[PDB]
């Protein structure tokens, strides 16, 4: 559930 | 970005 | 004037310095600098010579100055200077030149490295990093301010990213730079750290080991949003990593700092604050509790119901990820429900896009599973949370998602209605 940008 | 020497 | 060109190509030293000065003067106007005209005179390569070893220092400074401004134009105009082999010479001036000269050289390099990821890499491959790091051992703020900006362009870029073995070397210097009194410098040092943080676990660990995060947190409470923006962007990039890397940031007291940022007048700041919080509620059970104890849920719920869409979107994740840790600690769910996230959650289904509908239905579902597990234990006739969702008008909206074209959604919808509202 880890979101990158 | 870019910068100009004035 | 043609007369100028004639001079510039004269064997007479004095006439050359006179011409480089005149040329540099008209590229330093306040208005529209006649860059193309100058390029057309065919003098660029001639100005590139004046930056050579044996040339008088005055002639070098002047030449570089004119050339830096020619390089502040379009990519087409910057290419003329790069194709003339000016880059390797700018770099040798960082070593040999006086301070005024270095000032000009690092500035020129700033414009070239700022044109494209190609030029950014070209400058790095000419080994400009070695001498650049040495510029920071000086006391003059102006020079250090330009070198900080230039360093920023070298680190920027995530499409083809910059050579990590090279840029990673600037971390120790950056570490000090974030304690500067100069706002311009301070600002650019943070943006640079955030660029180096948008990478893999290896990159995140480097920032962590040079002990940056604790300071980075103290900077969230600066009064200029110019410092707050890049500082928050790096902090957020860190909590992207594994639990251990994320605990380093929780321990630096980042949570209490985020509570304030949610009130930020700047909209994009409220957003990224929620974004950061959501990557922390994506961690273990303890980290989810840390967030709950920091008292972030209430303001999160408020934004969930009244913020702009791009911000609600993030608040949704944060709250939804939290509901996950509900399997382990049934109370987390109870807390969340007690704070009133159900109503704002149900209402989001009405305006959300497909991906946010999935996140909302997963949250509503987790909330429902617990309220069901309680009907058992406490021996209740009804599912408290289920009745809450019917009230908020959630039931009707969940029911409508059965006509959504996306399989993941309509399937999820029927299961919820079947399982909890029959």
């Amino acid at each position: 559930a880890k979101k990158a940008a | 970005k870019k910068k100009r020497k004035v | 004037l043609p007369q100028m060109t004639q001079q510039l190509n004269s064997d007479d030293m004095q006439e050359q310095l006179s011409a480089t000065v005149k040329f540099r003067q008209i590229l330093s106007r306040e208005h529209r600098p006649p860059i193309d005209v100058v390029i057309q005179a065919g003098v660029v390569p001639r100005l590139v010579e004046f930056m050579r070893e044996n040339q008088p220092e005055m002639l070098q400074l002047e030449a570089a100055w004119a050339l830096t401004n020619i390089a502040s134009g379009t990519s087409a105009q910057t290419k003329v200077v790069v194709d003339a082999d000016a880059v390797p010479l700018f770099i040798q001036l960082l070593y040999t030149g006086s301070v005024e000269v270095k000032e000009q050289a690092i500035w020129a390099l700033g414009n070239v490295a700022g044109d494209s990821t190609d030029y950014r890499d070209y400058v790095l491959q000419c080994n400009a990093m070695e001498p650049i790091l040495g510029l920071f051992n000086s006391n003059k703020p102006s020079l250090i301010r330009t070198a900080t900006w230039t360093l920023s362009n070298l680190c920027r870029g995530k499409k083809p990213q910059p050579d990590w073995s090279v840029v990673s070397q600037a971390l120790p210097t950056l570490a000090k730079l974030i304690y500067s009194m100069d706002t311009e410098t301070l600002v650019d040092a943070c943006w640079a750290i955030s660029y180096l943080s948008d990478g893999p676990q290896e990159a995140i660990q480097a920032v962590i080991d040079v002990r940056i995060p604790k300071r980075l947190v103290e900077l969230l409470s600066h009064e200029s949003t110019l410092v707050q923006t890049p500082a928050l962007r790096a902090v957020g990039n860190i909590v992207t990593g594994n639990d251990l890397q994320t605990q380093v940031v929780i321990n630096a007291g980042v949570l209490p700092a985020l509570r304030l940022l949610l009130s930020s007048p700047k909209e994009n700041i409220k957003k990224e604050a929620c974004w950061t919080i959501s990557n922390i509620t994506a961690g273990n059970t303890e980290q989810i509790q840390a967030v709950i104890d920091a008292n972030l849920i209430p303001p999160l719920v408020k934004l969930l119901e009244v913020a702009e869409y791009k911000t609600k979107k993030e608040a949704c994740w944060a709250i939804s990820n939290a509901s996950s840790g509900g399997l382990q600690r049934p109370d987390i769910i109870r807390y969340l429900v007690s704070q009133g996230c159900i109503k704002p959650l149900c209402d989001l289904l009405e305006i959300a896009d497909n991906r946010i509908i999935e996140v909302t239905l997963d949250a509503l579902e987790n909330i429902i599973k617990m309220g069901e597990a309680d009907k058992e234990a406490r021996g209740l006739n009804i599912n408290e949370n289920a009745d809450f969702i019917e009230k908020a008008g959630g039931m009707e909206k969940i029911f409508n998602c059965q006509q959504n074209e996306n399989d993941k959604i309509y399937e999820k919808a029927y299961k919820i209605i079947e399982t909890y509202f029959g």
